[PDB]
């Protein structure tokens, strides 16, 4: 996604204030009480590069030390 | 008033 | 003059009879180390003065006691006049040794100290300082510890006596304001409390409104407010020492400057001087900020702080109709403090006045969520029960000390364990203090919200619609907290109806909980409640059934049948309950009517001369609100007429000129700084 | 930062191979185990716009109810 | 022929005498139950034969037992055939009952089942299935579990044979894979093996070079790839029957196709179809991936196999020079397994030819971290101490029990408390069975690295250099995981030196530990020590010396110098580990040599022959890596040029000949298929 | 061969 959580501080809040509280101390020491973040992080799209990649190399294989 | 107060005192005692 | 009222007050003080000698003392002791090690010792108890008599046939030790607040403990020389004025009035009988032994106890919460001053037959005297959690400790008093019992006392008096829950019955509040010379007085208690300003933190806080003690929230705080409420041409004087202050205790900046604007909030002259020193105190601090990863226990402290001047600013921006401007200071409040109710509070009227009602309820969703006293009172119940708890022994001590009373006279004045005696008749009226007074009682504590404790059990039954006792019982009550939120709903049905509010609240759930549905019923049942029309093909209703539909009334803002309900319920016997509301009404009406008169200076004159009368009866002759009160009139009447129309009054005498005259004398005194 | 830590979950993975462990089970149900994801999060230059916001507001306010 | 010969091991096993009887049996049982109370049987423990018998002036009774390998429990009938012989073939004096009680117990790790099979005096024969957790409990055997104490029988005895350090001193190896059809029998034990590759998981796995079990790294893998290293000409007929399985059985095709690519490794014709078969069984694999938030203990189990079958690809891609390829295979494999230490070796690996020496040590640095059995024996220590822990009354029994013997010769060939006698003396040859083997004993267990503790501890203190000791004892030995970190650390000082290799460790530092450290100094030590000349003004070096020497020139690859050593530690006694060595240089060079010969043929032979006498000496008769070794033998001599070279050791007769040729028929009898 | 392993054991036995 692409929110924007404001904190207090493990109370984050948003712009139209819903509050999602997160990690109580596993949170950054670069980051303050009224600091602002900048969530989404787990991006699956390039999940897709590495499998061409690996199907990629596993052709290359195949071609050099399989076929004719 | 401060003579209003002392005048209903000093009635007070009758 | 103020001395010879004093004095009176003094010598008309109640008794209460100690069931096993020494149990008062011991309670408060416990009372106060159960405080301490709870973490939250707030104002502690109220100040109280223990007799030790000996009963000579019988080799019995026995104590009487009651509670008092007003007496200023500068040093040891005012508590010290007192316990000499009591104990050279007495009039006590040959079985009564003429050895007695005067305590009296201030207590201390800046150092958690019970300060004792102990007077002897003698006339020698000792004071002691009592550590109740270091138990055998007894300390040497220094000037400072002297002057935060100064302080104590007095922050405890004024909270005590705006807030009639928290009162004993039979409590003696003295009028801690007056003295030789008025003003100076008057600047002395205002010097103190300024000056412990940075230790506001240390004197407790209301948790019904507010979470957490803060800089704005605490009894230091609001006790200052209360006081300069009745000497508003002190405030720029105040002003200007807070500025002092600052000079000097740069440190503590922010209390004198949260002070300032604290004083000068709700006065209209002073409107642009509280914005400006509100730009002054808020765009620095607005800079402790950022430079913060070590998050300290004192940026929650500020956070808070910060938070609750916002809520000032945006409280005047939406009384000026600016909502624009209000919601962009409320949004940026709720995030520095999303624990804040008052937050989230002023948020919801942003929303409500720019007609946002969904954003409103989600701001209301989300929102975050008795000193054992008084076993020696037994109410009267409008003469229906017999209020006797004395045992013969008891009895004949109590007449033993109490010489001068005849003793039929005496017993109708004792209300279970403790005699309602008021020798010197300050206050009195025949109407109040000879029949309406006598039935009812003192009207205090939690219950005192409305009279259907203290009205005959029959006056309750002969009520037939359940839901008028029902919607006014005191565990139901709607408590401050949620009170604030039925008012928010109100202004929402006020708008769109009821129905057009449900609908909200599913608008609400389509972007489902319980609480906030009990009080949606509760005021569909008030709403529906406020719409009786309670008459004629000539029925017949009781005091209390008019008083309880009036308090319905103004809990959904039908002010005109509020006003004419509570009226009603004042001609049949006098109700100190509609009273009061009419009182507030007047002081300070509500703010969407069309600038109306709902009551003529006429007829609250009439209702607050009898109200004087009652709570002089019963021992309130500090009696702030009433200051205020007679201050508004004196406003818009001037003293000379006001007096005039006081005179007029078919229950007027001596007896209650003397405290009225002494109120408006020192009303006088301050109209020349 | 702008990472990109490849999974096998706890145990996170760098292209070149370090592995930082992150959240036991306090990461998504929206992550798999030789998932990719987009470290960062923690924008502290987005502070000073409310900063502006906060005295540009406190400077109407001033304008309109405090001056001349 | 195979018969004659096996009947000939069955009557030439040890006897250990039983302290107190049936110690053997509860012992046996209480392994048993920590072994499946502690969560890994493993293959658990060896199978017994136990003899009990009854001394008659003395109405004592006793035992006798041994450890043994490589009967096929198919059924009872191996198993009954082995005890029948034992028992018709006994000699016992009058004094010893003919009632005698044997019992062969075979542990099957499949249903943690102990089979016993309980033969007695009047031939009859009872099989029973004990469970040891369950106490109690004795089964019905189905021919299902009869098959899995068959596979557990083979799997163990495969395992055992090839891992020295597991085995028991006196354990009789018996040729399992030996029958009236050789083909047949081994097609038998191959599909055996195949048709339990679903239950790999369960069968155990050597926790020294995995940190879990996976499909590729356990017992049963690693049992058929060691039995089709020495039947080659049968791994098309494995493959189409492994393929017959997957059509079968395709929910289990992961399992098939792994053992697929295991055979064919490290085979060169078939190359081409190992590559293609790990093409269509990686590709889809890369698919259970992605689909998948559930992460179920499955996904772990998939995990581990594809980046196994990666390390195999990246493996066959280094060996190949082709640097690039590899590094993009090994990287995918570290991602899919951070835990494998496989996966990052081969990355260091793959740095390391690409001369990315930083990297490599990143990588290794980035990398994750005996059944109490054998009081019965005491070694002879070259003839230096007697070995002798009988009594009186112990020995006239086991005399008893072995009347043939003469009692003098007997007590020559005790050891502690096992009579190491071997009656039929097949693989017989003077020099070793009755000179150097009587001396220092068998060689097995964790101290058979080498031979320190094993010779005169005069030997020992002989040796000047202690570092020679002291980087050859058991506790410091490099272990399998450090060995291959060894061998990564050599691989980089063979092109930029230790000092090179230095500062590259500061590098790493710059982008520190201690383990990993040590071997720093282990291979600085090791280094000096390979630069050691070790003679002419003429001094006197013990063969121990050589051998140690040798074994650290190994270590450091310098193998021109290591086989010079180990050859002349041989020259003055036998050399049992410097033998062993040598041969194993002789089956698979080191790599990086120019395609030098470092050992000819006669001089292999010459060694051999010595080895497989020794072998037999202590009763192992199943040897198959001597079976490896005669088969490559076999492909660059000829069979009967090999046979001409054995012939004309000085040391050859009828008895070493025995076992020769039954080899050699055996591998005959495998080229024909 | 089958042949040699059979002369050595008929030899064995002497």
């Amino acid at each position: 996604v692409d929110v924007l959580l404001t904190v207090g501080k493990a109370l984050l809040t948003t712009q139209d204030h819903h509050v999602i509280e997160f990690p109580t101390v596993l949170l950054p020491e670069n980051v303050k009480a009224g600091s602002i973040i900048k969530m989404q992080s787990q991006n699956l799209e390039e999940e897709k590069k590495q499998r061409n990649h690996f199907k990629s190399i596993q052709a290359k294989i195949l071609e050099k030390y399989g076929t004719h | 008033y401060y003579l209003n107060l002392n005048q209903d005192e000093e009635s007070l005692l009758r | 003059g103020y001395q010879f009222l004093n004095r009176d007050i003094f010598k008309s003080c109640p008794r209460i009879m100690e069931r096993q000698f020494g149990e008062c003392l011991h309670n408060r002791t416990h009372l106060i180390k159960d405080l301490i090690s709870s973490g939250n010792v707030g104002l502690g108890p109220i100040e109280i003065v223990h007799m030790s008599y000996l009963n000579k046939h019988e080799k019995e030790e026995f104590g009487e006691y009651f509670y008092v607040t007003g007496i200023e403990v500068s040093g040891p020389a005012m508590p010290v006049e007192f316990l000499e004025v009591l104990k050279s009035s007495k009039r006590i009988s040959k079985n009564i040794s003429n050895n007695i032994i005067l305590t009296y106890c201030c207590f201390n919460f800046f150092s958690n100290l019970d300060i004792r001053i102990r007077y002897d037959a003698d006339d020698t005297f000792q004071t002691t300082a009592i550590d109740c959690n270091k138990e055998t400790t007894d300390l040497t008093m220094t000037e400072k510890m002297w002057e935060e019992t100064f302080a104590s006392s007095v922050i405890r008096a004024i909270i005590t006596n705006t807030n009639p829950e928290l009162k004993p019955p039979g409590l003696v509040e003295c009028p801690f304001y007056v003295g030789k010379d008025t003003i100076s007085s008057c600047k002395k208690i205002i010097e103190l409390l300024c000056r412990f300003l940075p230790r506001s933190l240390n004197c407790g806080w209301d948790s019904t409104k507010s979470m957490q003690a803060t800089i704005v929230n605490n009894y230091l705080m609001y006790s200052l407010k209360s006081f300069i409420a009745i000497t508003p041409s002190l405030v720029d004087f105040t002003i200007d020492y807070l500025k002092g202050l600052t000079k000097k205790d740069p440190i503590h900046d922010i209390y004198y400057k949260t002070a300032m604007i604290t004083i000068l909030d709700h006065i209209e002259t002073k409107e642009l001087d509280m914005i400006t020193i509100l730009n002054e105190t808020l765009d620095p601090l607005l800079s402790l900020l950022n430079d913060l990863p070590p998050r300290d226990a004192d940026s929650a402290r500020l956070m808070n702080c910060m938070s609750d001047l916002l809520n000032i600013q945006t409280n005047f921006l939406l009384n000026r109709g600016d909502y624009e401007l209000a919601l962009g200071v409320s949004n940026t409040s709720t995030e520095l403090a999303l624990d804040s109710f008052e937050s989230w509070y002023n948020l919801a009227r942003c929303h409500i006045k720019k007609e946002e009602y969904e954003k409103a309820l989600f701001a209301i969703n989300s929102m975050p969520r008795r000193f054992l006293t008084s076993n020696y009172y037994k109410k009267p119940l409008n003469g229906t029960r017999e209020h006797y708890d004395l045992t013969a022994m008891e009895f004949t001590n109590l007449s033993g000390t109490l010489r001068n009373w005849k003793e039929d006279e005496l017993k109708r004045q004792i209300f279970g364990r403790i005699a309602m005696i008021n020798e010197k008749k300050i206050g009195y009226t025949k109407e109040i203090w000879d029949d309406i007074a006598i039935k009812l009682g003192p009207i205090c504590g939690p219950q005192s919200v409305n009279l259907i404790n203290y009205v005959s059990p029959q006056e309750v039954k002969n009520i037939k619609n359940i839901n008028l006792i029902a919607r006014n019982t005191i565990g139901k009550q709607l408590g401050w907290f949620s009170g604030k939120i039925y008012g928010l709903l109100m202004e929402i049905v006020n708008k769109i109806g009821w129905n057009g509010l449900l609908n909200i609240r599913t608008e609400a759930f389509m972007m489902c909980e319980g609480w906030l549905d009990d009080l949606f019923l509760d005021l569909y049942q008030d709403l529906k409640l406020s719409k009786i029309s309670l008459s004629n093909k000539d029925e017949k209703h009781s005091g209390l059934e008019w008083e309880l539909l009036g308090l319905i009334m103004l809990r959904t803002w039908h002010w005109e049948d509020a006003v004419a309900c509570l009226r009603t319920s004042i001609v049949a016997r006098f109700d100190p309950v509609s009273c009061q509301q009419l009182l507030k009404i007047y002081l300070q009406p509500p703010k969407n009517i069309q600038e109306v008169t709902l009551l003529d200076t006429d007829t609250i004159i009439s209702l607050l001369i009898k109200k004087i009368s009652y709570d002089c009866r019963y021992y309130n002759y500090c009696q702030i609100f009433n200051l205020q009160l007679l201050e508004k009139l004196c406003n818009e009447l001037g003293t000379h007429i006001l007096r005039n129309k006081i005179l007029l009054q078919p229950s007027i005498g001596d007896e209650i000129m003397v405290m009225i005259d002494a109120m408006l004398a020192w009303i006088a005194d301050l109209d020349h700084t």
